[PDB]
């Protein structure tokens, strides 16, 4: 009997906590001898299950601290919108999107900073933007700075609504565990409630606001001159003029006569010509076909009434005889830790973002996009890192999951239990398919170096050489390409100009897009992908399937989650833990994201980017040397490092300069990341001591006695700044790189 | 005291895993544990997976020492339950191991020798220079 | 039904049975192959394997080798395969000296899955590797010499 | 093996025995202590030399030693 | 019902043959007595080891020291004439 | 260039497969 | 010996508190006991403990 | 590589490795004689230390020689 359950009351509301550090643990509340105490304290302040045992607890400290991020969000939203409105180009971009660089920050005059704010156009002086704002309140058919301001004010509201709504659902009106549990109610709600409704409304929005004040937009009418977005739902004639099958109002819809609706709901597919995005047509169908999707798929399982299915009736029927008893188990497992549901949404949110990069970038989907390299190329990227962070999270949590929730004495399940008894093959299997991977993907680029070095270029791997062809992406292509006239009759032209054949949609001078063509180099460079993927699921898997135990370590279990070691014995157990497992992992993580960054830029910016001239001569950035270059590391060293880094070195004196100084800083954090990654915790124990010394010989000796860090934080430090310190030096290099050259 | 005798009694329900014996059983050692359980009950196998214990006597191989120590310690910490085990050798001898005299080690028991005890705080130990050219050990004194 | 069994019937074994490891086909296969003829002479063994495999090398050498595009691809590539019978050759022998004195008995399997004795594998003895040895430089120098022949007269 | 070694700053906390997971060390009559006992290592053949133990021990300075010596199948915690 | 056994150790830890067939010689007769009076002297691994040593880095030095011009550009040599170096050095 | 085509193979194939099998014997020995 | 409450310098060299101050607590009466001065200390130890057993010729009464 | 990453991961790795070895047909008739096993901490700090050692000097070689003769001046 699904019902809204709540305690009255839980926690009395009281500063009294905010003057107690470490509340939260007996431990840490006793105070600090020592200042590892400090540190413990901020580690585990989120960690609510070494806080209680009890699950009701632990949920709604989880809930409300969602409506703190929510809060967050809303206000960093209400921050974008407001800086949009009041210091900004915005207007003057929309005059003249193809000659105007988007920018919404300005920096004070002192110290000399005021040389940042440069010359992006429109008779304003800031700094550019790359997060694609300005695009997206065009295609929302914002025109003013007003409307940017009223959004900005609700934004702020629903900010105040957010931290409001947390503070009640924890101290006032807190949810029951059976409230939380209630899986298949969430699903329902969530499926048909926020996403149907969502991209329903949001049909709505386009259909009667995005729509009319854009096609005004591509006419050419000056935006003030534009009708207000009321007018269009106040007169239906507008509307009407711009398409006609408002003159018959809703009544073909019920009447089922949707035929006459292909005015405003089109299935043309590629690229609008005078705008290099996607058809708002296409767009407004698209999220309308998806309401209708999700609104039916909400009213899939079973609550207070008799329709509908159970979760754990559909998990208990799917069972092998090669699996025994199947999922059965699981629901239980996943309605009552919140570890392993944190793993599967890591998992699977990681990877949505990811292909939310690729399809962004391959089917521009806002106005005046796909001809603002800059903005392309840092979402990509962004997307990109924020994916793979998320996935190294999955295993994480999997691996906490592992350790903390699991026991087979009373939530045993069948598949988990097999995977374990196998666990060995599996690892193992894996192991090999990386050196293999790594052999036939990096010892070929090694292979091309040499054979170049050696005055045998027809002796590498290449389109020129020994080719190695994506014959099945090519194929796939063609097949993509082709589509339209075949297996999808009722669509216009492809998906996507990225497909093997087609033209070439062009905005303002710049390449929007035109057909990807795949050669050896891509082969090569996929397969590095492969690789590098493999080896980050290798060492993440082994990190959760070995959790518990192995053979060198049989109750590795009962050392928890996060350990340093169980010392230097049995040859060496450094590194044992799942969490230093998550620790290399993160290393491979940026590496492989590293490497398809650079595949996304270099690609780009050789093969599809660049100036078109008349008759169609296309002239790209690098002028298509990817091919021949991308082949070699010394191609990668040279071509591309080398070659590009040189917008970052000689970008002091201009607006660009925060890019050198934030190349050099973040050289310099990813340099002082090895510091810690490279050395141990005894040494500056001992360098403290000899300090301490010092301090007490001058009666400056503080009572909270001056620790080195521990084994692991000593590997969180050095991990983040490392992080930091590479990622962010492709960021300084990415943004000067495609903001001067494009 | 005489030692306990090791007969061949039922192994636990288990479906077999990748984590068992290897050729070290074979050619060098492998160890056996037992134990008498109150019923039939699921336990987690220190070399992965979950495994049923019989009701009765209960007689498990493993690869080493330090997992029978280990499965040991989960069954007199979570289900009360005492627990021996030896070590066996390729020729067939059986070496009785743990506990070693009937008491478990943490609490004290007469007629132990001591093994390794240096009369003296730790920082007397002489300095290497005083066994340089000898093959003693400032520990070993 | 199940498919996946302990390795035979023995929980606590490091292996399990499938259909993989343990199906009559592949049961069939593997047991039919030179290195699991376990009551035959080593030396013939030794002869079926290094045929076989200098035969299969002679292929990517010819063709991918630096000569690949000369008229002289054939030589050449055989003549490295040739050159890795030798290697290996060089490698089996010394693992051979290495692995076993002697003296020493054969350290091969002495019963069968049922768990009945069985004449241990003379594969595992000094004499019996070393013959397997001349088997594999033997064969292996002719499986070469076959391949190329095949090829290229 | 390694080697592992007691001396009499020991208190007979009996710490160190229950945190070793090979079963290396044992407490026996002492009076030397209030508590009447003292560690032993008569089995340091199964020792792995991980150093629980020494994590376990309250005194200053430490009363159970593990210096890592010869290196063995056993003591490099192998299970193949 | 148990895999415990001081007198069987074999089966108790699980040393068993797992595709080893005792089969006879399935080979041919003739191919047999072939190979086992012409392969023998490789049998001998000592001398086995000799003569692989000697006998390929013999013939290593006789393939290396009489490589045409046409096989290794190394032994062709230069054809074209010197170019000068950066400083007017030869 | 007549004698680099005798002790350059000797040195980089013959000799460090002699010395390396030498020391494989010697250290499994 | 030093009474209790009395500050004593430590004498042992292997020590935490080595050439530093802390106070008697009790004194073991069993002549048999090697180590009968228990001492505590303002500041923890690297093992986070505050006492520890010393001998009579380790420990030096100041003030 | 051998500086960052520490011995246990790859002690359990060569631990599944080995049992991969010894399920693996044919290969199982081959036998290592020296058990194998991670190299040990001070091991991997020294052999770590090394190939850094060696990269920083003949990296910074080539740079030195190839960018002063490659003008002279
Ligand atoms: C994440 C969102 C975000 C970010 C990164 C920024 C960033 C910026 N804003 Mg913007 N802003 C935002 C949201 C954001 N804003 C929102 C939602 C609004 C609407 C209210 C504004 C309205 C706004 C205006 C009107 C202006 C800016 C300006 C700026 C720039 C200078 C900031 C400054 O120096 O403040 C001033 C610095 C301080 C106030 C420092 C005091 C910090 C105190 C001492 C900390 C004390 C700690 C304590 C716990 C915090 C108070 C808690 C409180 C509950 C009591 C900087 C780029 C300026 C600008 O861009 O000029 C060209 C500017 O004029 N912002
Ligand atoms: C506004 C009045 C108010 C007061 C007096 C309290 C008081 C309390 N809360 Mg409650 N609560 C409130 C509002 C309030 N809350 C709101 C608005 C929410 C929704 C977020 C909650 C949700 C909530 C949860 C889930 C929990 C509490 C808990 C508590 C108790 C301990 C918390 C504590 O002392 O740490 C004080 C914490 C801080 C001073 C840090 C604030 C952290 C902010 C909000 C995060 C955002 C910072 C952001 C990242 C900026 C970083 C910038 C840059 C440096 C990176 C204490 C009685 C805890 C409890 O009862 O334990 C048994 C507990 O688990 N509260
Ligand atoms: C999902 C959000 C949403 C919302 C809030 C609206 C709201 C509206 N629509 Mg729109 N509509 C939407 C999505 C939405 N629409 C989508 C996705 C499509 C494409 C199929 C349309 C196609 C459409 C047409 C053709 C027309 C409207 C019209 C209207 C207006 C009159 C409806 C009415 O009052 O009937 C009474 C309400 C009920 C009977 C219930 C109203 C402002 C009418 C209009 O604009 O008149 C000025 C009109 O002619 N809509
Ligand atoms: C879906 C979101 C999400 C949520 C809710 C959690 C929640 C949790 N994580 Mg998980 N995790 C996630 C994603 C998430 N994680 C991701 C994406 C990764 C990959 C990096 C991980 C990898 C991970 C590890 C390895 C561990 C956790 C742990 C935890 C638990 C304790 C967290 C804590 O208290 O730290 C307090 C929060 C901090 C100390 C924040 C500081 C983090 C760095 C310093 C900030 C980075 C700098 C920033 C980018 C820029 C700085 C600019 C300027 C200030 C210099 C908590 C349950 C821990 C645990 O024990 O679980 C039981 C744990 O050991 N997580
Ligand atoms: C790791 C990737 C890789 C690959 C695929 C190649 C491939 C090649 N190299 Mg290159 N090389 C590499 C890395 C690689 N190299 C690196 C990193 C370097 C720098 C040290 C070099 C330096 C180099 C030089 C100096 C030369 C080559 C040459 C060659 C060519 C001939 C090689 C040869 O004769 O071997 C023999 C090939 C084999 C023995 C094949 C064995 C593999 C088989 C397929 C295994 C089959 C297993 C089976 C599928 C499993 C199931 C069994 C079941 C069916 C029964 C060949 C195209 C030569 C050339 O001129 O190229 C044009 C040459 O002169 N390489
Ligand atoms: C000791 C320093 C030294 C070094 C670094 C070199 C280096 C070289 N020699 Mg030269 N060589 C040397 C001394 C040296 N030589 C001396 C003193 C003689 C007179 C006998 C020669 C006679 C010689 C000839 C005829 C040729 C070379 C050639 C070469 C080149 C190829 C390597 C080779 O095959 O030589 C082989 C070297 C020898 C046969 C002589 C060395 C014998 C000495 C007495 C023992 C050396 C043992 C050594 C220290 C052990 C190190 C390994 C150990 C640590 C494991 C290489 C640049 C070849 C060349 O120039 O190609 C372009 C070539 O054809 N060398
Ligand atoms: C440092 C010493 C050294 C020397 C002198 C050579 C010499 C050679 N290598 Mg290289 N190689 C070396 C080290 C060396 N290698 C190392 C360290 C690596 C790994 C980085 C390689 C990786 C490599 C690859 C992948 C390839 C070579 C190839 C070659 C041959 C050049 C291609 C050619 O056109 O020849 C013409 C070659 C022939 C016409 C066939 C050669 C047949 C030989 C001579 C028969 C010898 C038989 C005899 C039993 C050898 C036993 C020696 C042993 C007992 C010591 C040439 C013989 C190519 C090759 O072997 O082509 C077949 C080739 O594909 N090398
Ligand atoms: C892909 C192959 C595939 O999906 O196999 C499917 C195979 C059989 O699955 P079942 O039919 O037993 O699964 C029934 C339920 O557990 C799932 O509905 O799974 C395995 O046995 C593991 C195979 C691993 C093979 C190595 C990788
Ligand atoms: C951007 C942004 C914002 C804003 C937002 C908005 C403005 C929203 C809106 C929203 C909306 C405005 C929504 C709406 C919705 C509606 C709906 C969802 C409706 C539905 C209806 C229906 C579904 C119907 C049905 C029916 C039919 C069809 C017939 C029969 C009867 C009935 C009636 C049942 C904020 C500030 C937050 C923040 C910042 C960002
Ligand atoms: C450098 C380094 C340290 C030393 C780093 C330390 C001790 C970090 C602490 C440094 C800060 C600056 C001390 C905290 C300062 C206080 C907050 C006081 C602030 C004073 C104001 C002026 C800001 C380790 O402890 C360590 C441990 C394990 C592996 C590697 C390493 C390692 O590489
Ligand atoms: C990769 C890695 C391994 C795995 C590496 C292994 C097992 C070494 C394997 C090397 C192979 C066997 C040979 C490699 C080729 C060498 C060039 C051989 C040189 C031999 C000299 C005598 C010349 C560890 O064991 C390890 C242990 C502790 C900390 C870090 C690490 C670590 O990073
Ligand atoms: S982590 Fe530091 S302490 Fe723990 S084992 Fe590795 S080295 Fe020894
Ligand atoms: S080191 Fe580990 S194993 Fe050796 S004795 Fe101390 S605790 Fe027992
Ligand atoms: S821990 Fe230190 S003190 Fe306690 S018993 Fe073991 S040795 Fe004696």
């Amino acid at each position: 009997e699904v019902k809204i359950l709540v305690d009255r009351d839980p926690i009395k509301t009281s500063f009294e906590q905010w003057a107690k550090p470490g509340h939260f643990s007996r431990t840490i509340a006793k105070g600090p001898d020592t200042t590892t105490w400090i540190w413990n304290l901020h580690a585990d302040a989120h960690d609510f299950d070494s806080h209680t045992s009890d699950l009701e607890e632990i949920s709604r400290k989880v809930f409300s601290a969602h409506f703190g991020q929510l809060s967050i969000i809303f206000l960093w939203l209400s921050g974008m919108y407001f800086h949009g409105a009041r210091f900004s180009n915005y207007e003057a971009w929309l005059n003249d999107p193809t000659h105007i660089k988007p920018s919404a920050q300005v920096v004070w005059p002192i110290v000399g900073q005021e040389i940042l704010n440069g010359d992006v156009g429109g008779g304003f002086r800031g700094i550019q933007i790359t997060s694609g704002f300005f695009q997206i309140w065009r295609a929302s058919g914002i025109t003013s700075e007003l409307q940017l301001y009223c959004t900005a004010i609700g934004a702020l509201v629903f900010a105040g609504l957010m931290l409001f709504a947390g503070w009640f659902h924890y101290h006032k009106a807190a949810p029951k565990l059976a409230w939380f549990q209630d899986v298949e109610s969430m699903l329902n709600h969530h499926l048909a409630g926020l996403l149907g409704l969502g991209s329903l409304s949001w049909a709505g929005h386009q259909v009667h606001v995005s729509l009319p004040i854009n096609q005004f937009l591509n006419a050419g009418v000056d935006p003030k001159e534009i009708p207000l977005p009321h007018e269009f739902i106040l007169n239906r004639d507008l509307l009407a003029q711009l398409y006609p099958s408002f003159a018959e109002g809703a009544t073909p819809f019920f009447t089922l006569n949707w035929s006459k609706y292909a005015d405003f709901l089109t299935f043309r597919g590629g690229l609008d010509p005078l705008t290099g995005g996607l058809w708002l047509t296409d767009i407004a169908h698209h999220h309308l076909a998806i309401a209708i999707l999700f609104l039916i798929a909400g009213h899939m399982y079973r609550t207070n009434w008799g329709i509908g299915h159970g979760i754990k009736d559909i998990l208990e029927a799917h069972k092998g005889p090669f699996t025994g008893q199947g999922h059965k188990g699981l629901y239980e497992i996943l309605t009552t830790s919140w570890h392993a549901q944190l793993s599967i949404n890591l998992a699977m949110l990681g990877s949505l973002t990811i292909v939310v990069a690729q399809h962004m970038y391959s089917m521009p989907p806002y106005p005046y996009l796909a001809t603002d390299y800059a903005t392309q190329l840092s979402l990509f990227t962004h997307h990109m890192w924020i994916g793979g962070f998320l996935i190294v999270g999955a295993a994480a949590h999997a691996a906490i999951f592992m350790v903390r929730d699991y026991d087979p004495t009373t939530r045993y399940n069948d598949l988990l239990d097999r995977v374990l008894r196998h666990r060995d093959a599996i690892i193992s299997h894996l192991n090999w398919v990386c050196i293999f991977l790594g052999f036939h993907s990096f010892g070929l680029y090694i292979h091309n170096d040499t054979m170049s070095a050696l005055g045998r270029p027809q002796d590498m791997f290449s389109d020129t050489a020994i080719q190695l062809q994506p014959v099945f992406a090519q194929w796939i292509q063609n097949t993509h390409a082709l589509a339209p006239g075949t297996t999808a009759p009722g669509a216009t032209a492809s998906t996507s100009l990225t497909w093997g054949g087609g033209d070439l949609v062009a905005v303002g001078g710049k390449v929007a897009l035109l057909p990807i063509p795949l050669g050896t180099a891509d082969f090569l460079v996929h397969h590095i992908h492969a690789f590098t993927i493999h080896v980050t699921v290798l060492i993440l898997l082994k990190g959760v399937l070995f959790a518990r135990s192995s053979r060198l370590i049989p109750d590795k279990a009962n050392l928890g989650f996060r350990f340093p070691c169980d010392g230097p014995g049995r040859g060496g157990t450094c590194q044992v833990s799942a969490w230093d497992h998550v620790f290399l992992g993160l290393f491979w993580m940026y590496n492989s994201i590293s490497v398809v960054i650079f595949h996304f830029s270099w690609k780009m910016q050789s093969d599809v980017w660049g100036t078109i001239n008349d008759q169609g001569v296309v002239t790209h950035i690098t002028a298509g040397n990817f091919a021949q270059s991308s082949i070699t590391i010394n191609g990668w060293l040279r071509d591309f490092l080398w070659a590009q880094a040189s917008q970052v070195i000689q970008s002091y004196g201009s607006s660009l300069s925060a890019y050198g100084l934030f190349f050099l800083g973040a050289h310099f954090v990813w340099a002082f990341s090895l510091m810690f990654l490279f050395s141990g915790r005894g040494y500056w124990q001992e360098l403290i001591e000899s300090i301490v010394w010092a301090h007490n010989k001058l009666k400056v000796a503080p009572a909270t006695q001056p620790r080195a860090l521990s084994i692991v934080q000593g590997r969180a430090v050095g991990v983040t700044h490392y992080l930091l310190g590479g990622i962010a030096t492709t960021w300084a290099f990415f943004l000067a790189r495609i903001i001067a050259v494009g | 005291t005489p030692p306990e005798l090791d007969p061949n009694t039922p192994s636990p329900i288990f479906g077999g895993s990748t984590g068992g014996l290897l050729r070290k059983a074979q050619v060098e050692e492998f160890y056996v544990i037992t134990w008498d359980s109150p019923k039939e009950q699921i336990f987690e196998m220190p070399t992965g997976g979950a495994a049923i214990m019989r009701e009765g006597p209960n007689l498990l191989k493993l690869a080493r020492k330090e997992q029978c120590l280990a499965l040991g310690t989960r069954l007199r910490s979570k289900y009360k339950i005492k627990y021996q085990f030896y070590r066996v050798f390729p020729n067939g001898e059986v070496q009785y191991l743990h506990p070693k005299d009937g008491v478990y080690p943490e609490k004290v028991n007469a007629g132990r020798q001591g093994v390794g005890q240096n009369f003296r705080s730790i920082g007397k130990n002489v300095s290497p220079i005083e066994v340089k050219f000898t093959g003693k050990q400032p520990y070993d004194l | 039904y199940q498919v996946i069994q302990p390795i035979n019937g023995d929980p606590f074994i490091g292996s399990l049975e499938t259909p993989v490891t343990s199906s009559p086909l592949i049961a069939w296969y593997l047991s039919n192959l030179p290195a699991y003829r376990t009551a035959v002479s080593p030396l013939l063994r030794g002869i079926e394997v290094g045929l076989a495999h200098g035969y299969l090398l002679v292929g990517p050498f010819v063709k991918a080798g630096p000569l690949r595009n000369t008229e002289i691809a054939g030589q050449a590539g055989s003549l490295a395969a040739g050159g890795l019978v030798v290697i290996l050759s060089l490698c089996l022998t010394i693992y051979g000296i290495s692995s076993f004195n002697e003296g020493a008995p054969s350290t091969a399997p002495s019963l069968t899955l049922t768990g009945r004795k069985k004449e241990p594998d003379q594969l595992q003895t000094a004499d019996g590797w070393a013959k397997f040895t001349g088997g594999f430089f033997f064969g292996g120098i002719s499986g070469v010499i076959w391949a190329y022949f095949l090829l290229y007269v | 093996s390694h080697s592992v070694k007691i001396y009499d700053t020991c208190i007979g906390c009996t710490q160190c025995v229950r945190a070793c997971p090979t079963d290396v060390l044992e407490m026996i009559p002492w009076g030397g202590c209030k508590a009447k006992q003292i560690a032993s290592a008569p089995r340091t053949e199964d020792c792995v030399g991980c150093k629980r133990c020494e994590s376990a021990c309250p005194t200053d300075f430490l009363s159970v030693r593990v210096y890592l010596w010869h290196e063995t199948t056993r003591s490099m915690g192998l299970a193949y | 019902s148990v895999y415990f056994d001081l007198e069987d150790l074999g089966n108790t830890t699980g040393q068993w043959d797992s595709y080893g067939s005792d089969a006879p010689s399935p080979y041919n007769p003739l191919q047999s007595k072939l190979f086992e009076t012409f392969a023998a002297p490789f049998t001998k691994r000592g001398l086995l080891l000799k003569f692989l040593i000697l006998g390929g880095g013999s013939t290593l030095a006789y393939l290396s020291a009489t490589a045409s011009g046409d096989i290794l550009p190394i032994t062709r040599g230069p054809q074209q004439p010197p170019k000068l170096g950066p400083r007017g050095k030869i | 260039i007549n004698l680099p085509s005798l002790f350059v193979p000797l040195v980089g194939l013959l000799f460090p497969a002699v010395a390396m099998a030498s020391l494989f014997l010697h250290v499994e020995k | 010996g030093p009474k209790r409450g009395a500050k004593v310098k430590i004498l042992r060299k292997e020590s935490y508190w080595y050439k530093g101050t802390g106070s008697v607590v009790a004194v073991d009466q069993d002549p048999n006991t090697r180590y009968p001065v228990v001492v505590r200390f303002n500041k923890v130890n690297y093992a986070n403990v505050s006492t520890n057993n010393y001998a009579l010729d380790e420990i030096q009464e100041v003030e | 590589m051998f500086l960052i990453s520490w011995r246990g991961y790859w002690q359990e790795l060569i631990e599944t490795l080995a049992w991969a070895h010894e399920r693996t047909p044919l290969a199982n008739l081959i036998r290592w004689r020296d058990k194998p096993v991670a190299l040990s901490i001070v091991q991997a700090r020294l052999v770590g230390l090394v190939h850094f050692s060696v990269g920083y000097i003949f990296t910074y070689a080539a740079f030195l020689i190839a960018s002063t003769s490659g003008k002279f001046g």
